[PDB]
RNA sequence: GGGGCUCAAACCACACACCGAAGCUGCGGGUGUCACGUAAGUGACGCGGUAGAGGAGCGUUCUGUAAGCCUGUGAAGGUG
RNA sequence: GGGGAGUGAAAUAGAACCUGAAACCGUAUGCGUACAAGCAGUGGGAGCCUACUUGUUAGGUGACUGCGUACCUUUUGUAU
């Protein structure tokens, strides 16, 4: 099944009115202050205060 | 003050410094004209209505310039009949000052 | 006498009006030949 | 003699596409769309120069029936004084009295009710 | 002043890039940093080293802070795409684009 | 040129009618008329110079003739089947006011004005109506 | 056609108004033809249009006019 | 692959290199747009925003509204 008609490109744009991405939760480690995803380990491998690898 | 006039087949209410374009009249830049068609004159509430015309009258104005209107384009078309022409037009006009109608 | 000042006397030369370029040159999407039927073809021509 | 015609076809080109400066999606953007849009937008306005004298006269008509009621006249009424009184005033500046010099336009209605006919 | 960078040529589509863009536009260069050094996509880790880019070109060839920066106008344009043949079902063949693009990146201290 | 009133600075009126036994179809015309401001001099087909008229006794409203129990209304559902109508007096019984408000909106435009007419229309049931602030005039006795 | 209309917003008569076309008139606009004008010049009747006939033109490239004229104080081209 | 610095008359002549159009894709800005139905324009038209000078202008946008079923070809006839 094929269009008739060839999509606008104002309809084309409407359709990726829903595609915008969305940031990370970011945190900042107390101790070593460094940002890193929230609820994960640390880029060099710090969680809660402490190094776990 | 104001007037109502007819100057081009068509008629003008007319204030006592108005700047108005009308229909070309055939008379030079900086003269003085003669249409004796005015029609209503009122003054604040002093209203005359012509019964005809308002009799005295005279419409006897200075004129600013000889000009012509903006291009209007024709365009005459019958779709799936292999018809197309067009043609521009220019309305002249005079520009005139209103100084005196009675 | 210049010849950049000679020109022929009217009707003596012509302007040669080329069939099928445009509507508005009187002869335009037919050339003069109007429609279906063999005077319209390429070598559309009744025998003598 | 060979001629190539792209600077006259561009420049024929941007004519009709100048015409269409303002129209939606490829009406304003590619030639064939934009050839037939400019071909009905002037159309239209041939059209259309007739038509505006006839929406200012059902203005003019509507707004001297709605200032003539405010007197106690309806539209017909207030014409019908002028084949038998002639003031010869027209649609046009009649309607910008009832709407602006008021007390200008009851002295109008007055003289068409002077007529009775 | 205002400093900018540019990528004549990155590997990505331009619709895949502008995603991107659209993210870090008008932030601050640190918060911008941030965000693209946690995000999924490839055009994330192209558009970091631009921006890191940017930013090295205001400090060395300008006298400005990374504190004071703020992204200006990002924009991603399209490049020249490479045209190739992926061989289909039943003899016919299709042609592939691989789109590239125009990754730029300004920075100013207003 | 002519003068094309301006839609900032339009004077509205407030009016009170009273249907307490006005033939339906000829009270609406006349509210339809104030509605769209055509009883006004400046009139102006595209700007909303009308009106605001309250009714209040809108369902003593009359139909003369037959119609009290015929003049069916009918409305679609959208479903198959959806058909739906009722009559003139078990409608002005359940609603006594869409009577009345179903005549003056066929009358006005069916635009985003004439949906813009259309509010400037309150009709009420009882011998009150909650725009005493206004103070709207009577009309029509 | 819809709202809606019942001493009518229906039908039958009659009277008087009004609205309504690119019709008609008012006003401003070429020459289409024709007659007049020792050819300045106004008049009069026209002027929807397919196939089609007739008449008049614009623009492009080239050659002559041109060993001229323009142009680096800025050509052609492109965009306003 | 860029940001400078140099080179040159010119580097938005940087080698995919003179000019660099159009479709097509972007960023910025001004205005419009989330209760309003259809060839997307045109007649009317408010508000808002820019330049200017007076305002009875110029450019942009066009709320609201009247009228409005593309184009070619083929046909007795096509929004078809």
């Amino acid at each position: 099944a094929v269009q008739q008609n060839k999509k606008s490109r104002s309809a084309r744009d409407m359709r990726r009115s829903h595609d915008a991405l969305e940031s990370n939760a970011l945190s900042v480690e107390k101790s070593t202050g460094e940002v890193h995803l929230r609820h994960h380990v640390s880029p060099d491998g710090f969680y809660r205060g402490r190094k776990v690898v | 003050m104001y007037a109502v006039i007819v100057t081009g087949g068509k008629q003008h209410k007319v204030t006592e410094g108005e700047f108005l374009k009308v229909e070309k009249l055939d008379v030079a830049t900086g003269e003085a004209i003669d249409f004796d068609r005015v029609l209503l004159v009122a003054n604040g509430e002093d209203v005359k209505i012509g019964l005809p015309v308002v009799e005295g009258a005279k419409v006897t104005a200075e004129v600013v310039s000889h000009g012509r209107h903006d291009k209007v384009r024709i365009i005459k078309f019958r779709r799936r009949k292999h018809h197309m022409k067009r043609q521009g037009h220019r309305q002249w006009f005079t520009e005139i000052k209103i100084t005196g109608i009675q | 006498m210049q010849l950049n000042d000679l020109r022929s006397a009217p009707g003596a030369r012509r302007e040669k009006h080329r069939p099928g370029r445009g509507i508005g040159s009187g002869l335009g999407k037919t050339g003069g030949r109007g429609h279906k039927g063999l005077t319209s073809r390429s070598g559309g021509k009744v025998a003598p | 003699a060979r001629v190539k015609r792209g600077v006259i076809a561009r420049r024929r080109h941007k004519k009709i596409l100048k015409l269409a400066k303002g129209y939606y999606g490829a009406r304003s953007r590619v030639f064939r769309v934009a050839k037939q849009a400019v071909i009905k937008a002037g159309q239209y306005a041939y059209r259309d120069r007739r038509q505006r004298k006839r929406q200012f006269r059902a203005l003019w008509i509507a707004r001297i029936n709605a200032g003539a009621r405010q007197n106690g006249l309806s539209y017909s009424r207030l014409i019908a004084g002028l084949k038998k009184a002639a003031i010869e005033i027209d649609r046009k500046v009649l309607a910008d009295l009832a709407v602006n010099e008021k007390a200008a336009f009851t002295a109008i209605v007055e003289k068409a009710k002077a007529s009775l006919a | 002043m205002e400093v900018a960078a540019k990528l004549s040529g990155a590997r990505i589509s331009a619709q895949k890039a502008r995603l991107v863009a659209d993210q870090i536009r008008g932030k601050k260069v640190g918060e911008a940093l941030n965000l693209l050094a946690f995000s999924s996509k490839k055009a994330a880790e192209i558009m970091k080293k631009v921006l890191e880019s940017a930013v090295a070109n205001a400090e060395h060839n300008e006298g400005a802070d990374v504190d004071d920066l703020k992204v200006s106008t990002v924009f991603v344009n399209e490049g020249r795409s490479l045209k190739r043949i992926m061989p289909r079902a039943k003899g016919r063949a299709d042609r592939i684009v691989k789109r590239s693009c125009h990754i730029t990146v300004k920075v100013a201290d207003k | 040129k002519t003068y094309t009133a301006k839609p900032e600075t339009v004077q509205r009126d407030w009016f009170v009618v009273d249907a307490a036994g006005q033939t339906l179809g000829r009270l609406a015309t006349e509210i339809a008329r104030r509605l769209r401001g055509k009883h006004k001099p400046e009139y102006t087909p595209h700007v909303d110079t009308g009106d605001y008229i309250v009714v209040i006794n809108a369902e003593q409203v009359r139909v003369t003739g037959a119609k009290t129990t015929d003049k069916m209304y009918y409305h679609h559902s959208g479903f198959p089947g959806g058909i739906k109508s009722i009559n003139f007096e078990k409608l002005i019984a359940k609603a006594p006011e869409r009577v009345i408000e179903t005549a003056v909106k066929g009358m006005l435009p069916k635009n985003p004005l004439g949906r813009d007419m259309y509010r400037k229309l309150k009709v009420y049931k009882g011998a009150s109506h909650p725009h005493t602030a206004q103070q709207p005039q009577e009309l029509k006795i």
